[PDB]
RNA sequence: CCGAUAACGAACGAGACUCUGGCAUGCUAACUAGUUACGCGACCCCCGAGCGGUCGGCGUCCCCCAACUUCUUAGAGGGACAAGUGGCGUUCAGCCACCCGAGAUUGAGCAAUAACAGGUCUGUGAUGCCCUUAGAUGUCCGGGGCUGCACGCGCGCUACACUGACUGGCUCAGCGUGUGCCUACCCUACGCCGGCAGGCGCGGGUAACCCGUUGAACCCCAUUCGUGAUGGGGAUCGGGGAUUGCAAUUAUUCCCCAUGAACGAGGAAUUCCCAGUAAGUGCGGGUCAUAAGCUUGCGUUGAUUAAGUCCCUGCCCUUUGUACACACCGCC
């Protein structure tokens, strides 16, 4: 009880965590040797305790995305956002299972009679909505 | 082969119930020359459960303002009961120091706050460890009061304390509380 | 802390001034603040290129 | 005529009541029927896992 | 603190910080601290040991005539971070358990906004205003008083005893002080006398150099006592002897011989406290010409119970009600 870290610490280990992620690593340590010359820290306690939280943050960062910023993390992301579009578009269905009233409405619109259209059956009942209140 | 004050080898003993054997620490993991070890078994909860009774109960003698560091008058005086005791039964005194923790613990009680109908609301059986000390301190208790104003030493009001408690006989300070106890949780039910 | 000779009685003066950090010490503290924590800059330090052996 | 008294052994520690916190409720499994276990209030210190005796069987059941 | 989010970005407080305690056979260093070794001795065994045992006996920073820093000292550094493992957790913030570790919560100091008609004008040549100011409410000198007692209350000390009292022997501390501007008043070793309180000569120390290896008390080991208001308790009181002072009566204090009173564990009530803690036990400092039942610290011995709760007494946050706002000790 009473380990909670406050603002100093997990401020200081976020902004060195995303300014020197390559030379860090999950040694508490060596994380505790990088930070006499990558910051200045007043006190020996203060030091180690944000080395610690580092290496915290650091083992939360192998297992996942945290919030930290981080260079490999979003070059990977942007490799998966703006890439992966497939070599065939999702868009370009062979048929499209169309509804009668979109059929007219197609119709109205002029653009009646396509190849790739197949009009379902409607269905029957009209059985939508949720039963009102409990039970 | 630790042989508690140079005899009285702790191999022997024997606890007669599953109730109290997981917090009665006479066996040879605690068997100890001398019952005096500044061990910091308050330090952390249950730690005193691993704590030799025999240590416990040289803690638990010393009482009554007068007597608050004389642990050295209290280990010879549990020294000359045991001796006291081997005399007057001829079997181990740590089994008669068993034996009188057995009998003595008290298994229910009573506790509560509210319109109590004869001493408290509810009527509660006990922990083991609660049994232990409660024990151990109706025992000290009892040798108190015995070796208070008379001439019969302490020796021998802590001997034949933990003699009459280990049979049973309600000449025992011990389980004469233990019964009034009993009696009170019966009704509190 | 100064005290006012004022014609009603006595005014009290209670100054108090943050001295501002500095490595000099001529204005201020030279050690900083316990809970303030600075981080140097780092440089680029890239290397995207093939391995050489630059001889010297 | 009087029930005899029967051991049983803490599984899991329910927590403190008597609203001093002199109590604390605990479910209590019986060792003749290990498939028969019931909820006991028992003051002192408990753990789970040490066995205690019953002089009398069912007392009281109350969740918190 | 993580997170949500009409808020964003900050500031104080908390924390961080300083002192302290616990670990460093790792570094530096020691005749105002020692250890080890060696050499002189002193004594026992000397049957025979003999590199046998003891020495807080003497020497080896006397300057060439040993080293070393474990023990002591005090600096520089390290060391502990929920870091490692398991579980719980939104698997976040964190929590529990364990290993390794000296240590997995050592205690203090400082400590926000706003306020109280809280206390001090008897700390001040801090001070407004009023009063007095020569028959003084200034100042000095003499004496008395602040102590005075049918009674009530608070903080404490001593006890009611055998887990003890007395007598003797044995064996252990740590804080910290010590000769003065005025200002006189220091801590004391050793030797002699006295039964004691004390007195008289000779020194040492302005101090890790001397008191002092602070030979403390409790405790421990033996003796007597024997459940009685007793060898428990030492109040009250008589006689006598010293010390301080200018002066001891309304006894300053200390000493000796006498008296041995209430008190046999304490109603209703009520205080403090979680580990080297409570309590027992002594020792320093402050006050001090003389002096501690006080206080502030120090060590020694050293536990029972608990790791919870909101029952009582209170505190913090949110919702809610209000006829309160001097704020429920309100209002009516
Ligand atoms: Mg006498």
């Amino acid at each position: 009880m009473g380990r909670v870290r406050t603002k100093t610490v997990k401020k200081a280990a976020r902004v060195i965590i995303e300014k020197y992620y390559t030379r860090l690593g999950n040694d508490f340590h060596t994380n505790k040797r990088v930070c006499e010359e990558i910051a200045i820290i007043p006190s020996k306690k203060l030091r180690n305790k944000i080395a610690g939280y580092v290496t915290h943050l650091m083992k939360r960062i192998q297992r996942g995305p945290v919030r930290g910023i981080s260079i490999k993390l979003q070059e990977e992301e942007r490799e998966r956002r703006d890439n992966y579009v497939p070599e065939v578009s999702a868009l370009d269905q062979e048929i499209i299972e169309v509804d009668p009233d979109t059929k007219e409405m197609l119709k109205l619109l002029d653009f009646g009679s396509l190849s790739n259209l197949q009009v379902t059956q409607p269905t029957v009942g009209m059985n939508f909505k949720t039963p009102r209140g409990p039970v | 082969d630790i042989k508690l004050f140079g005899k009285w080898s702790t191999d022997d003993v024997q606890i007669n119930d599953i109730s109290l054997q997981d917090y009665i620490a006479v066996k040879e993991k605690y068997a100890k020359y001398l019952p005096h070890s500044a061990g910091r078994y308050a330090a952390k909860r249950f730690r005193k459960a691993q704590c030799p009774i025999v240590e416990r109960l040289t803690n638990s003698m010393m009482m009554h303002g007068r007597n608050n560091g004389k642990k050295l008058m209290t280990v010879r005086i549990v020294k000359h009961a045991f001796e006291i005791i081997h005399l007057l039964t001829g079997e181990n005194p740590l089994q008669v120091l068993v034996n009188a923790i057995i009998n003595s613990g008290p298994r229910e009680d009573s506790t509560r706050i509210g319109r109590a109908g004869t001493v408290r609301r509810q009527a509660v059986d006990v922990s083991p460890l609660r049994r232990v000390n409660q024990a151990i301190w109706l025992l000290c208790t009892g040798a108190r009061e015995a070796a208070f104003r008379n001439i019969k030493t302490i020796a021998e009001c802590l001997a034949d304390e933990l003699i009459n408690a280990a049979k049973g006989s309600s000449n025992s300070y011990a389980i004469k509380k233990k019964d009034e106890l009993e009696r009170v949780a019966k009704s509190n039910r | 802390v100064r005290h006012v000779l004022l014609r009603q009685g006595v005014l009290g003066i209670k100054v108090k001034i943050m001295l501002p950090w500095d490595p000099t010490g001529k204005i201020g503290p030279k050690k900083p603040l316990p809970d303030h924590v600075s981080i140097v800059e780092p440089k680029d330090e890239i290397l995207p290129t093939t391995p050489i052996s630059e001889q010297k | 005529r009087v029930q005899p008294i029967k051991l049983a052994r803490v599984t899991k520690v329910l927590g403190r009541t008597g609203s001093q916190g002199q109590c604390t409720q605990v479910r209590v499994e019986f060792m003749d029927d290990t498939s028969r276990s019931i909820i006991r209030n028992v003051k002192g210190p408990v753990r789970e896992g040490d066995v205690l005796t019953l002089l009398e069987s069912e007392r009281e059941a109350r969740r918190l």
